[PDB]
DNA sequence: AGCTCGT
DNA sequence: ACGTGCT
């Protein structure tokens, strides 16, 4: 859910 | 999910 | 109650 | 270095 790398 | 049962995600 | 990735 | 979004 967060988005810092990924964001799913 | 879903909604329902966001998504996932979102 | 109901889930999911890496830049 | 980080949790998200309604039925
Ligand atoms: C979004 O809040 C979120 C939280 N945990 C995770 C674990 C593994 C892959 C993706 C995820 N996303
Ligand atoms: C984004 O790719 C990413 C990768 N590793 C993490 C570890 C801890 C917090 C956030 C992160 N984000
Ligand atoms: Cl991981
Ligand atoms: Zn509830
Ligand atoms: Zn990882
Ligand atoms: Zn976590």
């Amino acid at each position: 859910x967060a988005x810092v790398x990924a964001x799913v | 999910t879903x909604p329902g049962v966001t998504x996932p995600g979102v």
